[PDB]
RNA sequence: ACACCCAGCCGCAA
């Protein structure tokens, strides 16, 4: 999908943000070893991800539109919530992972598109505010 | 006839409280129209906060901005829950906050957030009033012995709410810092970094609280709420313009006077300029000047005397910043990010720099020959519109006339594009005016 | 600039009301030229 | 349509938040009932808003899907984005 | 109802709404004198 | 935990100006009493004026602006009347304020100048400060000036036709210690007047231990107080001032328990 | 034609674009000490209004 | 063959009036030639025998202590246009961000940039009728039917008003009353915001041989915090806040400031010309001659005024202490300091100010008037309303261009769809057409659209209202 | 047109020494040595009397209205 | 033409106006020069479309 | 046209008090005065006196608006000894402040003037 | 219980 090594790409909510905010909320130590089994970062993933919903249903067409909507942020996700990141860099704790499910479940439910937004007048006015800056 | 069952509608004056909506001419975007509360004070203007006049594209200068007030229930409460500016202080449009402080407030924010910065007790101590979000406890001093001095991060760190993080960089990052040692060191105190609502190294710049992605008011607008965020802002711009109201800021000719020896490696680097594009023109005289591939032989002479030129004036600008000393106002205010940039800083101090118009350099209006005064047949710098002196030390007239042509096209080029834009906008927003 | 009935075709701008707000002012509107013009070539 | 067989965003978005709070608080205004109780504040606003943290709004939304056929939702069942 | 004139200033009265004139120079521009009715000014 | 104890000294007493020197205090109260010397204190000042003829090519308002900017000479009774807001008289009375008369004609061939001496005064004590004039107006010949004009008491924070003082000069830590001011070239500033060092030192050496203090007058009257009777009137108005906080700051803990 | 026409006419100049009641026009002055959802407002026009 | 007559003569008359323009930028030198002509002062010397509309005058003039050798030959010297005023540049409080300014409340009150507006109205007996003629005097409350509740008892029997006395805003000015084809009052107004004073008024007669007055009222203009102000650079600025003199700061001689300008209104708009005069400006005021600053001169420079400066007991680079006027303590940097020329411009608060609430009305558009003149309404343009389709809120941009605009009720047959008439009292609503008499139904909706759709219908355009 | 009262900045008597000045002027001394000799140390007061331009002898140069 | 300063301030006409403005009907109206294309002098242009 | 009378700066009308007094709960043993119609001047007085006594930990003020002819004073003293007491002892002694410097100005006239 | 009709033009504000 991505060429050229742009690794810069727009996400819903910062993932290293809430696993820096998880850290320091729980006071963690680094330096200990921490108590989280693998599996239980494993399914918590694939629990997550069932219930980040755009393309909502059951039949195999919009469950492929959904996948195809999400794909980006769950491989993303995957990505930074590996169980080796976790065990080397991160180290958090079982509530704490548990409290990062339930949050980052909230922000994306809070950064979801809003029905009834006019995305048109929006698209103009915010393409069209830099013509005036190539003076 | 003035008693008042219940049912009856009272046109009541304007009190304060009230939920009101300013505009200003052209509204480009959605920041350009949106609610404000009402706030009632003497003499006969509108009063409105200070960093808010970035989403309105406007200044304090003669500015006459439109009022709007709603009269329904209906409609005071969808404008308090759509068009509040605490609610939408990131715009949809870069997913940057155009809510940015500006001008004054980050400049000093810069001159307080550094090492050096020490505040006594009778400092802090009046510092500590203009909060609003304060828990009212004062916090342990950095320095106890002998006596009880305030650093500035600190303070700054009562104003951060909640349990901020983010690590930018400051505007004068070294970039061989990284890559070496004293990475979390940082000797010259870049490498900014917030940890848990707490203000640990680093200034603060354009580059954190203005408006960037992923500033330092970003993350409070996404993670703290929209209401936390508002007292965020009324915070900063309270407890730092009343530390400024000490401190103070400036700027005067002590800001753009450089050094003897500064003036004299600056005429060096102008007189050998001007030896070699005099060099250049020899060669390009006696036909020697190999065109360059694809490029007319006049075209490719004009390429390298634009390029020995722009050469000659980076160089000048860079040792004109390196001239500059740490109480020097003009580097402040370009390395804080408020206002102006270094290539303002080469042109007050060193060299103003080549002049063009429509890309091009100075034309021929008479015969081949761009005045009266200068020879005919003559590509020099001086002829073709290069201004050798700075705005400190004077201009010549003729590098004078040629700076109004400067001036004047970029008026023309400002003053006519604005229909093309204006056009631009309606024929975009009424196609795409139903798209929902 | 011209018949009262040919006003389409008549020159409009000329002879404006003479400003008065400085004797600065006065003297510019005194010494003023004008174009014909309703591109930005004639303008530089 | 029935209990079954209804499909949107149970997160009641901002516009239709803005809509109740002005349509209700309205309603006090022209003197309804109040489904809360209220401790010494008068401004329908701040009744209106407090009443919508409790989650006491007796009116129910009616939300027309582009195909043409209404769905119909109360607030109970909405969830608050705040 | 007094008036005055332009130059040789004689308070001439009119009462009479006759065009203007007076029998020392009729010169035809008038000017009507301040009243004896009292304002006050603030200093401020 | 109490006050501390302020002596003065007085370096010069001339008719026009008086320099003094404070030492032993805190810098709040030093820049307090030089802010009392052009807001708060009493004078006598030009406030109502009405006209009955003018003629002159300065119209009403010049001329009242002129007049309510003439100082008046306040040196004994600025105490003994009332404020005109304070006064049961009411509009006003000679007990409350001061009334004067201006009445000039201009009939010959040269230029008439319309000074303030040509004011002319009830009481004795209020005149303007003639015993050069101030100019007021210009008169050529058969253009008249009438007027009555009534002195009120007031204080700068109304206006500036009621500030007493020319201009207050307030010096404190001539020669820089404790590093008040950041100076980036010490060497390029001037010596202060009551700097204590030779010509080869720029700044005095650092002091940690160091407050605020002797602080250095330059207070300069405009004529109308004189320039000694100025700093006890202002004392003095600081003085009630914080009387009246007294009382009503008692009034209110007693309301409260 | 003419009437119907767009700017300063009739649907544009007119109808979608229209004058109202209830609006206020005035310079604009600074003021650090207000809030960023505050907005100073004169008693003339809050009076009138 | 030719050599120039002198190097500085390449400007224009508003041009030569600033000082160093080679030390600015080209664009701010073209803002303030544009702003010269707006700076108010003294501007012909009979200004009180004449008499026209819009005229400004000012209490103090002052030549310029930086001065060229140009503005001398266009008679600035006697006619100038602004005050040389002690400048502190410096972030004091924060009023003057956004290029303000904070000025001396102190100064204020002393005549610093207080001046006269002077404005004049004038009326004739422009007789059209047989015995259809306006005649100048006093109304009477039942001859006459144009009644405003304006007190008109201030005029005298002739029907002109008496000068010296103070008039408010709505008053009477002028008493002309037209006689019926008894009368009907055709008397002009004062205008709103006026609050001036009469000074001379006078009658004549016109060309055309009939009675014709002229008034002129004058109103004094205390600086409020909104005037607009620049300097001899392109420095457009309005003034923030007045404080007193006890508020601001002081240098250690007690010179207070009168205007303090923004540090960075400096580097951006690269106006270094502004420090060059604010310099010049300060060893002028401290020697005694008028400071010689023409445009191109290679024996005056910074260098030379920085010495002359420094020898005169000040700071070198033109800086200078002061000290907090709160606080009392000194402020750590050292401000730029000096005297410079300041103007004050055309455009007031005071004029500039408009609220509408339900006024006047247009009579074809039943909407809102043409501005404050007219005391209209502001307009709520495309752009605008765009700005609402972006954000969302329906009901605030319905409310905004049809509940406060112009709401209206039609009728409105259901067979068809052609407006329909409707008797009120009667209720006899009946459509022509169909002879429908029971389907008629009532539609809110705008005066505008209604005048669309009957300008359509006027072209053979049938717009139907299909309410089903 | 005339000379304030007042320096705009201090307030210091400006109006009782235009006079003065002119007299001073008059007996061929500087602008220096005139402002010298009239007390005025601060620079803010000798801008006052520097740089203002008398409007008066042009003003009275009319005739008068009335009588 | 030809008067003094003296019989101008006699006048009541400003001696410091410089005049050049037409009187029409009270209100004073100015001509400003308009430029226009040379007369009887040979061009050359070359018309891109 | 919205020109305040330049009476109101210190006139006290008839609705309002000089002081109030509010206390706050953020803290305990503090105290909220909002003395009204004064200006920097008194507030710049009542802080360096306050921070003169030793036994008070935090004692600023602060304008909320330089048009609003307000200030606000907030004192936060030890858990034996009250803000408002501690308020009446700064004045008290700035009562001796004030008339002690007055007696010496007025010596130092005396022996200046012969 | 208010009074001023509109077109055109020009200058000017951000
Ligand atoms: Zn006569
Ligand atoms: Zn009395
Ligand atoms: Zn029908
Ligand atoms: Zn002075």
């Amino acid at each position: 999908i991505f060429p050229t090594g742009d690794s810069k790409v727009v996400l819903p909510c910062n993932l290293l943000r809430m696993i820096w905010n998880a850290q320091k909320i729980f006071h963690i130590n680094p330096r200990l070893p921490s108590d989280l089994h693998p599996i239980k970062v494993v399914e918590g993933v694939k629990e997550l991800s069932k219930k980040l919903v755009i393309v909502n249903g059951d039949d195999p067409l919009s469950r492929q539109a959904q996948e195809n909507a999400t794909l980006l942020f769950n491989i993303h996700l995957r990505s930074t919530l590996c169980s080796r990141r976790m065990a080397e860099e991160f180290r958090l704790s079982g509530e704490a992972f548990d409290w990062l499910l339930g949050e980052i479940e909230s922000k994306f439910n809070q950064a979801i598109a809003h029905p009834g937004e006019m995305v048109g007048a929006l698209a103009a006015q915010s393409l069209g505010e830099p013509a005036t800056q190539m003076t | 006839d003035l008693h008042l069952q219940t049912g009856y509608k009272v046109e009541r004056h304007m009190c304060d409280g009230d939920i009101v909506i300013f505009n200003r001419q052209p509204t480009l975007h959605k920041m350009s129209m949106m609610g404000h509360r009402v706030r009632i004070l003497p003499w006969s203007t509108f009063r409105l906060n200070l960093s808010v006049t970035t989403p309105y594209n406007a200044d304090f200068d003669g500015d006459e901005m439109n009022l709007h007030l709603p009269q329904s229930l209906e409609t005071r409460a969808e404008i308090q829950e759509l068009a509040m500016v605490p609610r939408m202080i990131v715009t949809p449009q870069s997913n940057r906050p155009v809510m940015g402080i500006v001008q004054d407030t980050l400049t000093a924010v810069r001159k307080f957030t550094k090492r050096d910065v020490f505040l006594e007790r009778g400092e802090v101590m009046n510092l500590l009033m203009f909060l609003s979000t304060w828990d009212g406890k004062v916090p342990q001093p950095a320095i106890l012995k002998p006596r009880p001095l305030w650093t500035g991060k600190q303070i700054f760190s009562l104003i951060i709410p909640g349990h901020i993080n983010c690590i930018r960089t400051h505007s004068t990052h070294p970039d061989d810092e990284d890559s070496g040692p004293y990475k979390h060191i940082s000797p010259g105190d870049t490498k900014v970094v917030v940890e848990n609502g707490e203000l640990i190294m680093g200034i603060l710049c354009k580059k954190s609280l203005g408006t960037s992605a992923g500033s330092l008011v970003h993350i409070s607008y996404l993670e703290m709420g929209h209401d936390i965020t508002r007292l965020f802002y009324s915070n900063i711009q309270t407890v730092i313009n009343n530390w400024l109201l000490i401190e103070g800021h400036t700027i005067g000719i002590g800001d753009s006077i450089a050094d003897s020896k500064t003036y004299q490696d600056i005429q060096n680097t102008i007189k050998k300029a001007k030896q070699d594009v005099i060099e250049v023109i020899e060669k390009a005289h006696n036909n020697e000047l190999e065109p360059t591939p694809g490029n007319t032989l006049r075209q490719t002479f004009e390429n390298q005397v634009n390029r020995i030129l722009n050469d000659a004036r980076d160089k000048t600008g860079s040792s004109a910043q390196k001239s500059l000393s740490e109480y020097n106002n003009f580097k402040s205010m370009v390395v804080s990010g408020a206002k102006g940039s270094k290539i303002n800083i080469s042109q007050v101090i060193a060299v103003v720099g080549q002049q063009n118009v429509e890309g091009k350099r100075i034309p021929f209006g008479f015969k081949h020959r761009t005045l009266p005064h200068f020879i005919k047949d003559d590509y020099g710098p001086e002829s073709r519109g290069f201004v050798e002196n700075s705005y400190l030390a004077g201009l010549t007239p003729t590098e004078f006339f040629f700076h109004a042509m400067g001036g004047r096209e970029g008026l023309i080029d400002t003053a006519v594009k604005t229909a093309e834009t204006g056009y631009i906008q309606r024929r975009l927003i009424k196609s795409m005016e139903s798209v929902m | 600039w011209g018949d009262q009935k040919k006003a389409h075709q008549a020159r409009a701008g000329v002879s404006q009301v003479l400003n008065r707000l400085t004797f600065a002012s006065t003297l510019s509107h005194l010494r003023r030229l004008n174009s014909p013009i309703g591109l930005a070539k004639p303008r530089q | 349509q029935a209990n079954q067989k209804r499909i949107t965003t149970p997160y009641m978005t901002k516009y239709e938040r803005a809509r109740v709070l002005g349509t209700r608080a309205l309603q006090i205004a022209m003197c309804a009932p109040v489904m809360v109780e209220l401790e010494g504040e008068t401004d329908p606003l701040l009744i209106a808003m407090k009443e919508l943290k409790a989650r006491k709004i007796p009116i129910i939304i009616r939300r027309y899907l582009p195909d043409g056929s209404y769905e119909d939702w109360g607030v109970d069942e909405l969830i608050i984005s705040d | 109802m007094i008036y005055i004139c332009g130059e040789c200033h004689t308070e001439n009265e009119i009462k009479s709404r006759d065009p203007i004139r007076c029998r020392e120079c009729g010169y035809r521009i008038m000017y009507k004198k301040r009243t004896k009715r009292l304002v006050v000014f603030d200093a401020r | 935990p109490y006050a501390n104890q302020p002596t003065v000294r007085i370096t010069e007493l001339t008719d026009e100006n008086v320099k003094f020197i404070i030492e032993n205090t805190d810098l709040a109260v030093a820049n307090s009493i030089r802010r009392v010397f052009i807001a708060e204190v009493p004078i006598i000042a030009i406030d109502w004026v009405q006209i009955d003829a003018n003629s002159s090519v300065l119209h009403d308002e010049f001329i009242a602006h002129r007049l309510g900017l003439i100082p008046l000479t306040s040196d004994d009774i600025v105490d003994k009347l009332q404020y005109s807001r304070d006064c049961t008289c009411e509009e006003f009375c000679p007990e409350c304020s001061v009334e004067f008369t201006l009445d000039v004609r201009c009939n010959e061939d040269q230029t008439r100048h319309v000074t303030s001496r040509d004011l002319i005064s009830n009481s004795p004590r209020v005149i303007p400060v003639t015993s050069d004039d101030i100019l007021i107006v210009k008169l050529r010949k058969g253009q008249e000036l009438r007027l009555r004009a009534y002195a009120k008491k007031g204080f700068g924070k109304e206006h500036a036709k009621w500030n007493p003082t020319a201009g207050v000069a307030f010096e404190y830590d001539p020669d820089n210690a404790l590093r008040h001011t950041v100076y980036p070239k010490p060497e390029e500033w001037p010596k202060s007047e009551y700097s204590e060092l030779d010509e080869d030192e720029s700044q005095a050496p650092y002091d940690p231990n160091g407050k605020p203090e002797r602080f250095y007058y330059n207070v300069e009257s405009c004529g109308s107080l004189r320039p000694e009777t100025i700093v006890l009137s202002a004392l003095s108005g600081l003085k009630k001032k914080l009387s009246d906080l007294q009382t009503q700051l008692s009034h209110e803990i007693q309301s409260d328990v | 034609k003419q009437r119907l026409k767009g700017k300063e006419g009739r649907v544009r100049g007119n109808l979608m674009g229209k004058r109202v009641d209830f609006s206020a026009r005035t310079v604009i002055t600074p003021d650090p000490n207000l809030s960023i959802d505050q907005v100073g407002v004169p008693r003339s026009i809050a009076a009138n209004m | 063959t030719h050599c120039e007559i002198h190097p500085s003569m390449i400007l224009g008359v508003c041009a030569s009036i600033i000082p160093f323009p080679d030390h600015n930028q080209s664009p701010r030198n073209t803002y303030q030639s544009a702003m010269g002509k707006q700076a108010m002062g003294v501007y012909i010397t009979n200004f009180h025998v004449r008499m026209d509309t819009l005229a400004h005058v000012l209490y103090y003039p002052q030549k310029p202590l930086v001065t060229t050798r140009s503005m001398e030959y266009l008679r600035f010297r006697e006619l100038p246009a602004g005050i040389n005023s002690i400048v502190a540049i410096a972030s004091y409080t924060g009023y003057n961000q956004e290029d303000s300014v904070i000025m001396n409340r102190s100064a204020v009150d002393r005549g610093f940039f207080r001046s006269v507006f002077y404005r004049s109205y004038k009326e004739q007996e422009s007789k059209k009728g047989f015995d259809q003629e306006e005649v100048f005097e006093k109304p009477t409350r039942e001859t006459c039917q144009g009644m405003r509740h304006a007190i008109y008892d201030k005029l005298d029997d002739d029907g002109l008003i008496a000068p010296g006395v103070r008039v408010s805003g709505d008053d009477v000015i002028i008493g002309k009353t037209v006689t019926l084809p008894t009368k009907r009052d055709c008397s002009t107004f004062l205008r709103t915001s006026e609050t001036g004073i009469v000074d001379q008024v006078m009658v004549t007669l016109n060309q055309e041989g009939y009675k014709f007055c002229k008034i002129r009222v004058r109103s004094v203009r205390i600086p409020q915090i909104g005037d607009k102000f620049a300097s001899r650079h392109g420095q457009k600025g309005t003034c923030g806040i007045q404080y007193r003199q006890e508020d601001m700061p002081f240098t250690c001689e007690g010179i207070t400031p009168d205007i303090i300008i923004n540090p960075h209104a400096i580097p951006s708009r690269m106006t270094i010309g502004h420090l060059i005069e604010c310099l010049q400006g300060k060893v002028s005021a401290n020697k005694g001659e008028i400071g010689d600053a023409t445009p191109f001169n290679d024996a005056v420079n910074v260098q030379k005024i920085s010495n002359l400066l420094s020898d005169y007991g000040y700071h070198l680079r033109g800086n200078e202490v002061l000290y907090n006027g709160f606080t009392g303590r000194k402020i750590t940097s050292q401000i730029f300091i000096g005297p410079t020329y300041y103007q004050r411009l055309k455009h007031m608060v005071d004029d500039k100010i408009h609220s509408r609430a339900r006024g006047p009305i247009q009579i074809l558009n039943r909407q809102p008037m043409e501005g404050r003149s007219r005391d209209g309404g502001l307009r709520f343009g495309e752009m605008e309303r765009d700005c609402q389709i972006a954000h969302g809120a329906a009901q605030f941009l319905r409310e905004r261009l049809f509940e406060a605009s112009d709401p209206y009720q039609v009728h409105v047959c259901n067979l068809c769809g052609i407006m329909a008439i409707a008797n009120t009292r009667t209720h006899t609503y009946e459509c022509r057409g169909c002879r429908n008499k029971t389907q008629i139904s009532l539609v809110r909706m705008p005066y505008a659209c209604k005048l669309l759709f009957q300008e359509l219908m006027s072209m053979s355009i049938a717009p139907r209202m299909m309410s089903v | 047109m005339i000379i304030p009262v007042r320096c705009f900045t201090c307030g210091k008597i400006v109006g009782n020494k235009w006079e003065a000045y002119l007299g001073l002027l008059q007996a061929e001394y500087t602008e220096g040595d005139a402002l010298d000799a009239l007390g005025l140390k601060r620079y803010c007061c000798r801008r006052m009397l520097l740089a203002h331009v008398d409007l008066i002898e042009k003003l009275l140069n009319y005739a008068p209205l009335e009588k | 033409n030809g008067l003094t300063d003296r019989d101008l301030c006699e006048l009541n006409e400003c001696p410091l106006d410089p005049g050049g403005y037409f009187i029409i009907n009270g209100s004073e109206k100015v001509l400003i020069a308009q430029e226009k294309m040379a007369t009887n002098t040979v061009y050359v242009f070359a018309k891109k479309d | 046209m919205n020109a305040p009378p330049a009476f109101e700066s210190f006139l006290l009308f008839e609705g309002e008090k000089k002081i109030t007094i509010n206390k706050d709960t953020k803290v305990p043993n503090a105290c909220l005065f909002t003395i009204n119609k004064e200006d920097h001047t008194l507030g710049n007085i009542i802080k360096s006196q306050l921070l003169k006594d030793p036994q008070v930990l935090f004692a600023g003020y602060k304008v909320p608006h330089p048009l609003e002819h307000k200030i606000i004073i907030r004192v936060q003293t030890t858990p034996d000894y009250s803000p408002q007491e501690a308020f009446t002892n700064a004045i008290t002694d700035l009562i001796s402040e004030l008339s002690l410097l007055e007696e010496r100005f007025r010596v130092a006239i005396k022996d200046k003037q012969e």
